[PDB]
C-alpha cells in the first residue's frame, strides 16, 4: 500500500 | 448505526465489538490485547464454539489507516462466522474445531485520524524526538530484519520504521499476544488494501521460506477459490519479489517465530479507486475474500 506502488 | 456494507468510523466499531459479542456470547469473546498510543482499546474477538486446547487462526485487520477496506472486512467476516453457523456446514466445522483471532482494528489511532483530519492517513500517531513528523509505519515495526530495507529511518516517510523494532504500543502488543499464544496459533492472516495479492514470506529479504513450495500452492489454490464468484484477479507470491522488498513486516515475523502458514491479503481494488474504495464494492469484495479465506481455514486444518 506505499505511494505510489 | 453499524452497517456491514458501509465503512464505520471508531466509536461505531468499538460499540459493535461490544454489542455482536453480547448478541452471540455462544460463538464470540472479547478482550483487549493491549492500548494504543492515545490509549484507545485494542479489541480482540474470540470467534469459536468454546473449548479446551483448540488450535487458532489469528487474523488482523487495519494496520494501516487509510485502507479502509481492511477494517471493513474484519467485521463482514464476524458476522457471516454467526449468520452461517449451524447453516453451513464448512464454517460449522470451523468453529467447532479451531478458533478465530479476529483483531478488527490494530491502528485505531491512525484510523481516526483518516476520518477527522487526513483521509489518506497511513501510519500510528505517536511522537517523535527531534520532530514534530507524527507515526510510524506499523508494518515496518516488527523484528523482521528490521528497518534494513524498504523502510525509512526518516519519522516524516510514510514508511518510517520507528525508533526501534516494537516501538509502537500496538505492535508490541500485537507481538506480545502471538508470543503468548504460539502453542495454538496456527495461521497469520493481515488484512490490507489495496493490489488484490496474496502475499507471504519474505519481504524483508530475498531468501525464500523452507515450505515456499507449500505457500505458493496454497497461495494459488486460494487466488482461484476467490475468483470463482466474480472473476476478480489476484496474483501471488513471495512479498519481496511480487511487490517489493520490505522489512519489519508483521507476516514475516509471525512466521519465523514457526507459525508456517503466513499471508498478507491485498485486497480490492487495482487502482481506479485505490484506497477511497466506493462502499458499494463492500459487500462483493468481502463475499470474495471470505472464500479465500476459509479455504485456508480448510487446510490449516487438515494440517495440523
Ligand atoms: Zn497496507
Amino acid at each position: 500500500x506505499v505511494y505510489a506502488f | 448505526g453499524h452497517s456491514y456494507e458501509k465503512y464505520n468510523n471508531w466509536e461505531t466499531i468499538e460499540a459493535w465489538t461490544k454489542q455482536v459479542t453480547s448478541e452471540n456470547p455462544d460463538l464470540i469473546s472479547r478482550t483487549a490485547i493491549g492500548t494504543t498510543f492515545l490509549g484507545n482499546n485494542i479489541y480482540l474477538l474470540k470467534v469459536g464454539k468454546p473449548g479446551p486446547n483448540k488450535p487458532a487462526i489469528f487474523m488482523d485487520c487495519g494496520f494501516h489507516a487509510r485502507e479502509w477496506i481492511s477494517h471493513a472486512f474484519c467485521q463482514w467476516f464476524v458476522r457471516e462466522a454467526v449468520l452461517t453457523y449451524g447453516y453451513e456446514s464448512h464454517m460449522t466445522e470451523f468453529l467447532n474445531k479451531l478458533d478465530f483471532y479476529v483483531l478488527p482494528v490494530l491502528n485505531i489511532d491512525g484510523y481516526i485520524y483518516t476520518w477527522t483530519k487526513n483521509r489518506m492517513w497511513r501510519k500510528t500517531r505517536s511522537t517523535n524526538a527531534g520532530t514534530t513528523c507524527i507515526g510510524t509505519d506499523p508494518n515496518r515495526n516488527f523484528d523482521a530484519g528490521w528497518c534494513t530495507t524498504g523502510a525509512s529511518t526518516d519519522p516524516c516517510d510514510e514508511t518510517y520504521c520507528g525508533s526501534a523494532a516494537e516501538s509502537e504500543k500496538e505492535t508490541k502488543a500485537l507481538a506480545d499476544f502471538i508470543r503468548n499464544n504460539l502453542s495454538s496459533i496456527k495461521a497469520y492472516l493481515t488484512i490490507h488494501s489495496y493490489s488484490q495479492m496474496i502475499l507471504y514470506p519474505y519481504s524483508y529479504d530475498y531468501k525464500l521460506p523452507e515450505n515456499n513450495a507449500e505457500l505458493n500452492n496454497l497461495a494459488k489454490a486460494a487466488v482461484k477459490e476467490l475468483a470463482t464468484l466474480y472473476g476478480t484477479k489476484y496474483t501471488y507470491g513471495p512479498g519481496a519479489t511480487t511487490i517489493y522488498p520490505a522489512a519489519g513486516g508483521s507476516d514475516d515475523w509471525a512466521y519465523d517465530q514457526g507459525i508456517k502458514y503466513s499471508f498478507t491479503f491485498e485486497l480490492r481494488d487495482k487502482g481506479r479507486y485505490g484506497f477511497i474504495l466506493p462502499e458499494s464494492q463492500i459487500q462483493a469484495t468481502c463475499e470474495e475474500t471470505m472464500l479465500a479465506i476459509k479455504y485456508v481455514t480448510n487446510y490449516v486444518l487438515g494440517h495440523l
